[PDB]
């Protein structure tokens, strides 16, 4: 695959599986599974309080506070309405599925529960894409600490909204081949004119962002997405937001990808050279 | 004078002869099976543990089948570990003199042995077998028994230590099953290094020292820093857990504790034995090792008389069969001598030690 | 707790190599003035000639030593790319070996295109001397 | 080329001249059988280490002995991805340092590569082959970090124009 | 000993 | 293991290394009658299904034999009772096979020579080859009331998957 | 005329007085004899007594003994008194490998360079029926490669790692006569230093010593490319000879004037003495056919050149071996027709 | 930290991959890749389920017999474990994988370069599959009963393993292998369909022979009365499978019933379908127990531990109890037959023990050492790893015991 999914292929798996054994009329069995995502996310799919026709999906994020600032609650309830109920102990938005009271088309509620990080994340881009497009400016930049060290710095203009990445890079050789990608991410202009504008700084911040206390190091790289209003509005709202909230964990998959194809190269050149080295032998002639 | 019989009572090995002999006449193992046999070994470090075994043991030496002589019209000499107690010294005589009677009995002590073979009367004997190494100063042909030294660190610890050695590798190897392959393992691929830094330097740089070994079940194992790791437990005993100063050191030792006119003779003629002293790079690193101990504790620093100082370790290439060797010209030498051999006058008589030897 | 390993014996020892030289110096280097004098005639092979001439194989000091590889670097690199083949032929055979060694010597000093023409200073002197020109590179006691 | 095969026929004749070996066992040491170029315990028995350099960064280094030759290759390094492309190159090379019977597990200082050629190699193989070898190394080992580079630049303009289709 | 079997499936 | 005969007694005659043991035939022959109502043939058939599947067996006792030749014969008459219809027909069918000349112990061809030993002179080869031919056709005989069934003209698919598996790889027609 | 043998190395070859069994060491601690069954060889006898790698086998012909010196410091005599052969232990008194032996031209005594910076001579005492061993250790200062005995019995040349050449008197009185006046000296005591050379600024170690038919010549092939001939009776002038080639590993004086070498090249090549002091190439004695791998018959080094002949007296043939694993023995008078001016 | 780490158990014929605390695996995949056959080209490939049947991939296997043979495979398993199945970012996790028995530690040096080169793990624990089968084994019995000394029979898709271990350690010179396991029964099974029944088409022949096994087998005590149950009341015994055809979608329904017992009958009868094989795999444990040393036979004869899939037939460790007591104790009266001194030795019990995660025993072994506190102590971190090297993880602590 190139592009990243943005539904959880577990929380999919197991609520087919249990909504599949509801409808066929069997007796229901116990769930306790704890799981993880990208960003440091964590799941939780179990029974509350022993009750096995009830299935709760919890999801604990150490950034709720930044996104509940931004009317998270209001997308939660508009996007999953009655399976939203009060939040479990240590995680932050729960969802309950009741077997005996589901719907006929159980799709659709499953790939809504596969997207509960995407609609946690959502909230700030609507926001401040309902900026962009009321014209209402000088609004306050968000800033959400999606990581520990990584942040996120989202602005909306009179013409344009400013998504900004600072990302940090583990090792000099992830620094060197993401200079590289994000050179070709500068010049992605070949691709007609209708992208989102991509630009990169290496170890310093933008100008825009100077009077904030923002990273300054040498594994630290900058990535501003401008998306214009053929981006913005809301024919395309949502590919735009699955597209720009998974950009991160897109860029360092591509990263390790080309890493395993250097070991792959650097194999088949290593046992080419052994069999030049084994070729002169006079036992092997 | 007759025919002078020598055996040797090796804890591995038993070879009999006779006195002039340049080759041992008969060598088999000590192996005493009971009915698919239950063989047990009645010698553990030199000292008896099942007399009856090694009574048995002496029936089949004095039987027909190997040597098929008389037990009262001959003369035979004994051999006797280091540091051997009183008791069983006095038990094997007693066994001599009373359920075989030989006319002549001379049990020798090992070190004495060891000198006797290469033609030497003073000097220092390492003995490193299989369950403990001794150290043994002879003067004029006589051992010291009050600066024997002894060292708990042989070919056993060794085994273990590169079992350990080669479970850090990533080998499976159990302690109590796979002894006897790494124990092989020992035998033909470990080396006494000489330089430990350097060794080192050249196992982490280099692949030179790798060598592949074929086990019994068919894996082909690599053994690589391990062959110079694994013997150096005798220099550095905290490796293996063992309050100690090392072989070198304990040498040191017991060569500075003697009298003063007789360090030059000792320094010149140490004389490596046993089977655990067959590591290649052996005398060499414990000539360097003295010639470091000598420099820094009693030139105190200064290396103007350092070359002045001679040393000289000579390890014999026929290592095989030296105490059967030595006793063979122990007994060639006092074929007519019968004044140094007990006879069974004095073994009536009170015998108080052989009269004392 | 050991405090004794750490010292080399084998420094000294009494049957260790010395090298054993006979002393000397082999009249320094080669002289400065006259192959400059050579050298503004135009006269390259009477340069070359005069530049391999007295090397500092008998010499302690490292200082004459670099000032002959520099003088003779300084020819070398002051030649054409033609005459390299005439200049080689008309030396002798202890001057092919002199000249390998310098021209080893200078391998160790890079200087923008000063390899680039002692490669191929290197190929015609190994055409004119043989591989065992460079044997004796390996082999000598005293360098350059 | 331009200044590639002269350097290479330098350094194919230098180890040509280099690679004359014999068994020889240790003076100081009873029994062992060590490569002198790597204890050097004895200075009769190593030759001159000598220098091939083509520029100022690209440079060969030959030193011989009686009965070992390390010979460490410097490599050229145009920028950053060329240098960490190279870098793991000699690391993924050097990890499987048991395979290759003739190189080092790590280089000397200020160079890439290295190999230590002894006389058990010498005897199991032919020389002249290891001297190909070596200049057959010299070649590839650049040869391929070119086709790395090229298909690092190829794949980040596939991943990017894929990524900036879809909005 | 015997144990009887179970004639059913999985 | 395997599975081996229990009809062994001391008071039994012995041809060859085999054993003559009693048997219900209605056709004449050597073997003597037996007031019980087990028999070697009925063994055999009720260890046939086990005995089959295996390639190695060991000789226990002198009926063993005589369980290998039946076990045999048993894998003879389903590879010729595959192709037929009714009851009637494989009854005559095997009333043809019985009547037929196998090789006997001597005779090339014939598996595990190396086991059975050969006749002693002519009439014990008489005797040897009616008690084999009273053995097949009563073989046949308690095999075609078996292979059938009540729902008649079809021989059953439970013993008809056993055509190509032979004892200890060796067959008797080859 | 090349036979392979293995496709191991061939450490050292030695032949007996008929040229019919030929001891070689395939590159371990066993010596085997191989004998002509015919118009092939066969494995005849098989030697196991080291424990360690072989390093040196030399065949007395009139006594009809193998010496044999190996890594394990140690020196087998090995003579066949029935059909299976028997060896002796000598003791060498040496802490070091054993490099090279040699046997003396009467039979009597034996000499075995090791890195013990050592050479012993050793000979046989039948007071206790074994070898005693003397050495000669004053001038040498490295490890002992290669040795070489005088014609009359006496003295030895030995080339070494410390870029000398010496020729030692190794008169042993105990079996030796008194030697007549030589050249080289008139005072002969047992490890006395004849001659020494080998000063020549770029020292090599010197691989392979030969001693004249007469005597009074030796050549010496160092590892700087350099092939040199003293001559004692001329002053004792040493006449060296640079060559363009690769180091050589040993050198055989065929004639007065004549000397054979061979070496890393994997090529014979023939060197020429004259009577004035000058020594000139004169070829290549492995030319290849031309009809329009190496284009050698050796594809790796020749370490050895003995005589297949009659010696030094009159020779014609000489055999080579070497790492390739090959024995190639080469005749005078096939190469003198086909090399044109060649007329030795 | 507070993120579980992630467990990945590659088979040969399925990989179990979850995360660490869980009880079942979160995902359990065919262990096959199908690839296309410069530029993003090596992306376009596909795991798991997704990689049996597509018309214009070719589907390869990298692992046989436990061993990887291709490495770029592998490497590319591992892209589409981590970050499309898991959806770890894999710097934030720490890594349990698994080994097969008598690895070299050249495979744990590429597994690790695989791991710490290409993917920044930050730990990553190399384990042995039979200490982690008998630590899972633990939830069955008492607390003073969890040790780490027993024999573990390992059956899943390719060589049968009888390994013992003794205190957390594997015995590698005893370690016995039957070629015997689960395609092996699918194989005959497909031949005695093949052999009697009809209609089974020969595109899905191996499916259908499959869940025959899942479903309907077992072992048996006695075959003969087994067979005269399946002949006399032959309506109960019998039973039927149906199915549904890939092409031209048609219900077909075959009779199952001489296979259900016949097919489990090859472990204890290996010579009815292996011909170079013959001794059943009581004699293989009673060998590798009496190829042990003598004061550790007791508790490897005490414990045995039954893993993997095709040890999940029903009563299957109660015959190989039966069989195991058997054949012990015929040796016991045989001493005491031969000799007759009155020694009479102890009498010895055997123990098979079954329990419930039994056919995800690795994983479960795997998910219970990796969430404990010291698992975070027995690592190989990627500064040690930068630091001394790839020969860290030559060598794995074992675990001491707990819970
Ligand atoms: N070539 C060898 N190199 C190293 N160790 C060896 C070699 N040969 C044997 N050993 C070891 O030496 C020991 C045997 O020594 P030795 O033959 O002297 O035994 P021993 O006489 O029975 O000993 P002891 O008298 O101390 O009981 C064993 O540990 C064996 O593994
Ligand atoms: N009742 C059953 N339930 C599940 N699987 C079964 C059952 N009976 C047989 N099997 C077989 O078990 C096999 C699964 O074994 P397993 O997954 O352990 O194999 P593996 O990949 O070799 O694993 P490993 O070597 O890690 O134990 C499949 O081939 C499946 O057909
Ligand atoms: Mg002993
Ligand atoms: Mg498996």
């Amino acid at each position: 695959m190139i592009l990243l999914e943005v539904n959880n292929r577990i929380i999919e798996e197991t609520l087919a599986l249990k909504f599949e054994n509801a409808a066929a009329g069997n007796k229901p069995e116990a769930v306790e599974v704890t799981f993880a995502d990208f960003d440091g996310v964590l799941y939780h799919i179990s029974n509350p309080n022993g009750d096995k026709t009830k299935v709760m999906v919890s999801i604990s994020l150490k950034f709720y506070k930044e996104l509940q600032a931004h009317g998270a609650d209001e997308l939660l309830k508009r996007v999953y309405g009655s399976y939203l109920v009060n939040p479990e102990s240590g995680y932050n938005v729960s969802l309950l599925y009741d077997l005996e009271n589901l719907p006929a088309s159980k799709d659709s509620i499953v790939h809504q529960a596969g997207m509960l990080k995407r609609n946690c994340f959502a909230s700030v881009f609507e926001k401040y894409f309902q900026f962009q497009e009321e014209g209402k400016e000088g609004e306050n930049r968000a800033v959400i600490h999606y990581r520990d060290d990584e942040t996120m710095y989202v602005e909306s203009k009179k013409d344009r909204v400013t998504v900004v990445f600072s990302t940090v890079f583990k090792d000099d050789d992830d620094v060197v081949i993401g200079k590289v990608f994000m050179q070709e991410f500068k010049e992605g202009r070949r691709a007609s004119h209708t992208a989102p504008q991509v630009l990169f700084s290496h170890r310093e911040p933008p100008l825009e962002l100077k009077d904030t206390d923002a990273a300054v190091g040498d594994n630290i790289g900058y990535i501003t997405f401008v998306l214009f209003p053929r981006h913005t509005n809301a024919s395309a709202r949502d590919n735009t937001i699955n597209l720009i909230h998974t950009f991160r964990d897109y860029l360092h998959y591509h990263i390790k990808c080309s890493k395993a194809y250097i070991h792959t190269r650097m194999r088949a050149k290593t046992s080419d050279f052994l069999k030049v080295l084994n070729r002169a032998r006079p036992d092997a002639e | 004078g007759r025919k002078v019989v020598v055996c040797d009572n090796g804890t591995g090995f038993v070879k009999c002869g006779y006195a002039g002999s340049n080759f041992p006449e008969h060598i088999f193992p000590a192996l005493v099976g009971r009915p698919m046999l239950e063989v047990n070994y009645p010698m553990e470090n030199g000292i008896v543990r099942n007399w009856d075994d090694m009574k048995h043991l002496w029936d089949y030496t004095f039987g027909p089948e190997k040597l098929n002589i008389d037990t009262r019209n001959c003369k035979i000499l004994l051999t006797e570990p280091p540091m051997n107690p009183t008791k069983n010294r006095e038990k094997i005589v007693e066994v001599m003199f009373e359920t075989y009677q030989f006319s002549g009995v001379y049990v020798a002590i090992q070190a004495v042995l060891t000198l006797y073979a290469q033609g030497l009367l003073t000097g220092v004997v390492v003995d490193s077998g299989d369950g403990v190494t001794h150290i043994c100063p002879v003067y004029e042909g006589f051992s010291l028994p009050h600066l024997t030294r002894r060292l708990d660190i042989a070919g056993r610890d060794i085994t273990r230590y590169l079992i350990k050695l080669l479970l850090l590798r990533g080998y499976a190897f159990n302690h109590s099953a796979d002894f006897e392959t790494v124990r092989m393992i020992k035998e033909k691929l470990c080396y006494v290094g000489y330089n430990i830094e350097q060794e080192q330097k050249l196992a982490l740089e280099t692949t030179v020292l790798v060598e592949s070994y074929t086990l019994p079940d068919g894996r082909i194992i690599k053994v690589g820093g391990e062959r110079f790791e694994a013997p150096e437990a005798l220099f550095q005993p905290h490796l293996i857990n063992v309050e100690g100063v090392g072989v070198a050191e304990l040498l040191f030792n017991t060569i500075q504790a003697a009298d003063i006119d007789t360090r030059s003779e000792f320094y010149k003629h140490i004389v490596l034995s046993g089977g655990s002293t067959m590591y290649p790079g052996l005398p060499s690193r414990l000539e360097r090792e003295l010639k470091q101990l000598y420099l820094e504790r009693v030139l105190k620093g200064d290396v103007e008389k350092l070359s002045k100082f001679k040393i000289r370790i000579e390890d014999p290439p026929r290592r095989k069969h030296m105490v059967f060797l030595g006793g063979a010209v122990l007994a060639d030498i006092m074929k007519d001598k019968d004044n140094f051999w007990m006879t069974r006058q004095e073994y009536q008589e009170k015998g108080v030690r052989v009269l004392e030897k | 707790s050991a405090r004794f390993r750490k010292v080399d014996v084998d420094e000294y020892d009494e049957n260790k190599f010395v090298d054993e030289e006979d002393g000397g110096d082999g009249q320094a280097g080669p002289d400065e003035g006259e192959v400059d004098s050579c050298l503004r005639q135009g006269n390259m092979t009477a340069a070359l000639q005069a530049a391999l001439k007295n090397p500092p194989i008998n010499t302690k000091s490292q200082a004459v030593k670099d000032r002959a590889g520099s003088i003779v670097l300084k020819v070398l690199i002051s030649f054409k790319a033609n005459d390299i083949e005439k200049a080689v032929q008309s030396l002798d055979k202890n001057g092919v070996d002199l000249l390998m060694k310098y021209i080893y010597k200078g391998f160790e000093s890079p200087s923008d295109n000063s390899s680039a023409v002692l490669l191929q200073w290197h190929e015609k002197a190994l055409a004119a001397g043989g591989v065992g020109s460079i044997v004796r590179v390996l082999t000598a006691r005293k360098t350059v | 080329t331009a200044t590639l095969r002269p350097y290479l026929s330098a350094v194919r004749a230098t180890l040509q001249a280099a690679l004359c070996l014999e068994n020889f066992s240790s003076q100081v040491v009873e029994r062992h059988n060590k490569p002198e170029v790597e204890v050097r315990s004895s200075k009769e028995l190593l030759l001159q280490p000598v220098t091939i350099s083509r520029n100022e960064k690209e440079k060969v280094l030959i030193e011989g002995s009686i009965n070992s030759v390390r010979v460490s290759i410097a490599v050229k390094q145009a920028d950053e991805i060329e240098k960490i492309l190279c870098h793991k190159f000699m690391r993924f090379m050097m990890m499987r340092a048991e395979n290759f019977f003739i190189l080092r597990r790590k280089p000397v200082e200020g160079y890439d590569i290295s190999f230590l050629i002894t006389n058990f190699h010498t005897e199991q193989m032919y020389k002249h082959k290891l001297v190909d070898f070596v200049i057959h190394f010299m070649e590839e080992i650049d040869k391929e970090i070119s086709e790395m580079k090229l298909s690092v630049n190829a794949r980040a303009r596939i991943v990017a124009e894929e990524f900036l289709k879809n909005f | 000993d015997d144990w009887e079997t179970d004639p059913d499936f999985v | 293991p395997a599975y081996h005969s229990s009809l062994m007694d001391p008071d039994t005659k012995l041809i060859g290394n085999m054993a003559l043991l009693p048997i219900r035939s209605q056709f004449k022959g050597p073997a003597p009658r037996e007031t019980k109502d087990t028999d070697i043939v009925d063994e055999a058939i009720y260890y046939f299904k086990a005995n089959v599947f295996f390639k190695n067996y060991e000789i226990k006792n002198e009926a063993d034999r005589t369980l290998i030749y039946i076990t045999l014969y048993i894998s003879e008459c389903l590879k010729k009772l595959q192709k037929c219809n009714s009851k009637s027909q494989g009854e005559k069918e095997m009333y043809t096979l019985g009547i037929t000349n196998f090789p006997i112990p001597g005779e090339p061809g014939f598996p595990l020579n190396a086991i059975y030993a050969k006749p002693a002179n002519k009439q014990e080869d008489e005797v040897m080859r009616a008690y084999l031919q009273q053995l097949r056709q009563e073989t046949g005989l308690r095999l075609c009331e078996k292979v059938f069934d009540p729902q008649n003209d079809k021989p059953s698919k439970w013993w008809t998957c056993f055509v190509k598996r032979q004892f200890m790889n060796k067959s008797l027609s080859g | 005329s090349l036979h392979q043998f293995l496709l191991e190395p061939i450490t050292c070859h030695a032949w007996n007085r008929d040229r019919t069994q030929i001891a070689l060491s395939p590159n371990n601690h066993e010596v085997h004899i191989y004998k002509k069954n015919g118009g092939q060889w066969v494995k005849a006898h098989e030697l196991k007594e080291h424990n360690g790698h072989i390093t040196g086998i030399d065949w007395a012909p009139k006594s009809d003994r193998i010496v044999t010196c190996g890594a394990d410091r140690n020196a087998y005599v090995w003579s066949q008194k029935d059909g299976v052969w028997k060896p002796t232990l000598v003791i060498l008194r040496i802490n070091r490998a054993a490099t090279f032996v040699k046997w003396s031209p009467l039979e009597n005594k034996f000499a075995v360079g090791s890195g013990a910076r050592l050479i012993s001579v050793c000979y046989f005492e039948s007071e206790n029926d074994w070898w005693v061993s003397k050495h000669i250790k004053k001038p040498i200062r490295s490890t002992v490669l290669s040795l070489d005995w005088h014609p009359n019995n006496v003295l030895l040349a030995a080339g070494s790692c410390d870029f000398k050449c010496r020729v030692f008197s190794a008169y042993i009185k105990e079996v030796d006569e008194k030697p007549a006046s030589t050249p080289w000296g008139s005072k002969m005591p047992f490890g006395q230093l004849m001659s020494e050379f080998g000063g020549s600024g770029t020292g090599g170690w010197v691989h392979g010593v030969s001693f004249s038919a007469s005597g009074s010549r030796l050549a010496w092939v160092s590892h700087d490319s350099t092939v040199s001939v003293a001559d004692a009776s001329k002053s004792v002038q040493v006449s060296t000879l640079k060559t363009e080639f690769l180091p050589l590993l040993s050198v055989s004086f065929v004639s007065e004037n004549s000397v054979v070498a061979a070496g890393h090249d994997c090529c014979p090549m023939l060197f020429n003495y004259d009577d004035r002091g000058c020594l000139t190439f004169v070829s290549k004695l492995d030319i290849p056919k031309q009809s329009i791998a190496l284009e050698t018959l050796h594809q790796n080094s020749i370490t050895q050149v003995s005589i297949y002949e009659v010696d030094k007296q009159d020779c014609r043939k000489f055999c080579t071996t070497g790492i390739d694993g090959a024995m190639t023995i080469w005749d005078f008078k096939t190469l003198e027709s086909s090399i044109q001016g060649l007329r030795i | 930290g507070r993120l579980p780490a992630c467990v990945v158990d590659c088979g040969t014929g399925y990989t179990k991959l979850g995360y660490a605390g869980n009880t079942e695996p979160q995902f359990i995949i065919p262990s096959c890749i199908a690839i296309k056959e410069k530029g993003v080209d090596d992306l376009d490939f596909f795991i798991g389920d997704e990689a049996i049947e597509k018309p214009t991939y070719a589907t390869k296997w990298p692992i046989r017999h436990g061993i990887v043979e291709d490495w770029d495979l592998m490497e590319r398993f591992m892209e589409q474990v981590i970050f499309k199945y898991l959806r770890a970012e894999p710097e934030d996790h720490y890594f349990l994988l698994t080994e097969p028995p008598l690895n070299t530690p050249e495979n744990r040096e590429y597994t690790a370069e695989i791991m710490f080169e290409s993917f920044n793990v930050p730990g990553l624990y190399i384990a042995v599959q039979a200490v982690l089968a008998l630590a899972a084994s633990w939830t069955s019995r008492q607390v003073g009963e969890r040790t780490l000394t027993g024999t573990v029979i390992d059956s899943g898709d390719g060589v049968t393993h009888v390994i013992p271990v003794a205190e957390g350690y594997v015995i590698g010179s005893c370690i016995k292998h039957i070629p015997i396991a689960g395609r092996d029964i699918t194989y005959f099974i497909q031949q005695l369909l093949r052999d009697r029944e009809v209609g089974i088409p020969p595109e899905q022949s191996l499916e259908t022979a499959k869940a025959v096994k899942e479903r309907y087998s077992y072992v048996c005590p006695d075959l003969v009365k087994e067979f005269n149950k399946y002949d006399t009341d032959g309506s109960k015994w019998i039973k039927q499978y149906t199915g549904i055809n890939a092409i031209s979608k048609k219900e077909f329904s075959i009779d199952v019933g001489y296979e259900r017992f016949l097919g489990p009958e090859i472990f204890f009868h290996p010579e009815f379908a292996n011909p170079d094989f013959t001794q059943p795999i009581s004699e293989v444990v009673d060998e590798v127990i009496q190829n042990c040393p003598i004061d550790v036979r007791r508790p490897l004869y005490k414990n045995i531990v039954l893993s993997g899939g095709s040890t999940m037939f029903r009563d299957f460790g109660r015959r190989l109890q039966r069989d195991l007591k058997r054949t012990v104790d015929a040796r016991l009266k045989l001493s005491e037959e031969l000799s007759g001194g009155r020694l009479k030795p102890k009498p010895i019990d055997v123990q098979v023990i079954t329990h419930h995660m039994q056919r995800y025993a690795v994983w479960f072994g795997g998910s219970m050492l990796a969430s404990t506190p010291e698992f975070y102590q027995v690592c190989h971190t990627k500064k040690d790893y930068e630091e001394i090297g790839p020969s860290i993880c030559r060598h794995n602590p074992v675990f001491g015991v707990m819970s």
